[PDB]
């Protein structure tokens, strides 16, 4: 929806297309795992955080980015974490 | 800036990969290694961008947040796992929104519908945020799992929901950074007043539908700002995220709406 508005607008809604396709045809058993590490892929965030920290004048503007990018990180750091920790219940112990 | 443009496409193209192959018995675990790298990528590539400043307060950010978390996910037991998830989810909801709010008070746009669509993302995501703590507190037992009711409250929640979304339209033409903080304490509380009545056996469910409501959140703040990294992911997510909440709700054999409310 910008740079510019129509193909934009296009980047949207073949991501979404894809998006949901990419995901019907999952087994239950991999409900969750997918539910974690589609978790994690979304805390990108932290790159728009990050900018809107780097480009912070008021210092208002300081402490709420700052929050913004700690918020980011959890985000992808726990979002991996997890996942990885969820994928490992299906392996068996050597 | 040709360089960061290679970098968030690439990146694009590993979470794609990435995703598609967390969605199959025999490519799910290398899937998220690959999204792994797309995050590498997308962070490394973000530090070149022009006109980029506050490096300290970023690094401390960077560090503090990875690893408080990390260090969490890692020592929980396994049981806890569904929480986990829904705090993390949270936290990014917060992240698109202090986004959103930044830009705001820097009322750093004179395109109108850009303002618009960083607005919509503050809202979505400052409810995904408190919606999730509140998803958190019922599965930690903090707060009770079952569904709290209060006389009258599909009202107070419409009525709240109206009110924030009007506050919202309200900043295109008026800002007072006063309506801005009304705008965010509304989003969030509305997030709040929302989760109170799903139960705790319910919540799996409530989990997807944040997670494909931060995905959202991230999709509309990245376009908004300029940002193709987040424009690609957020509707990715967002919408796999969507569909993820349809098939988990048919899987416990219950509709959404039904796990919406139970109860009003
Ligand atoms: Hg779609």
């Amino acid at each position: 929806m910008e740079f510019g508005f129509w193909s934009a607008l296009y980047i949207f809604v073949l991501t979404c297309f894809l998006g949901y396709e990419l995901i019907t045809r999952v087994p239950v058993i991999l409900h969750t795992p997918l539910m974690s590490g589609s978790n994690f892929i979304h805390g990108v965030v932290v790159v728009g955080a990050m900018v809107v920290l780097g480009h912070a004048e008021t210092g208002l503007e300081k402490l709420i980015g700052f929050l913004g990018v700690i918020l980011g990180a959890a985000n992808a750091a726990g979002g991996y974490a997890v996942t990885v920790r969820m994928l490992e219940m299906f392996e068996r112990k050597p | 800036m040709d360089l960061i443009q290679a970098a968030y496409f690439v990146v694009a193209i590993l979470f794609i990969v990435g995703l598609k192959r967390m969605a199959h018995p025999t490519t799910a675990k290398s899937g998220i290694v690959w999204a792994g790298w797309g995050m590498v990528l997308a962070v490394l590539a973000t530090f070149f961008w022009p006109g980029m400043g506050n490096f300290a307060l970023i690094l401390l950010a960077l560090l503090l947040g990875s690893v408080v978390a990390w260090w969490a996910a890692v020592r929980v037991a396994m049981t806890d796992m569904p929480q986990m998830v829904a705090i993390y989810n949270g936290m990014g909801g917060g992240a698109a929104a202090t986004i959103a709010a930044v830009e705001l008070l820097k009322g750093a746009f004179e395109n109108t519908g850009l303002m618009a669509l960083a607005i919509l993302g503050g809202l979505i995501g400052s409810v995904a945020f408190t919606g999730s703590l509140i998803a958190f507190a019922k599965l930690q037992g903090i707060m009770k799992s079952r569904p709290i009711l209060f006389p009258g409250q599909k009202a107070v929640n419409a009525l709240v929901l109206a009110l924030t979304v009007v506050i919202g339209l309200s900043l295109l033409w008026n800002d007072a950074t006063a309506s801005i903080v009304l705008f965010f304490l509304l989003a969030l509380l509305f997030g709040v007043l929302m989760t109170l009545p799903i139960g705790g056996g319910d919540m799996p469910v409530a989990i997807s539908f944040y997670n494909a409501f931060t995905g959202m959140a991230v999709g509309f703040e990245g376009f908004a700002v300029g940002n193709p990294a987040l424009m690609v992911a957020g509707t990715l997510v967002g919408a796999a995220g969507t569909l993820l909440t349809v098939l988990m709700a048919r899987a416990m054999n219950r509709s959404v709406w039904i796990s919406v409310l139970v109860g009003g």
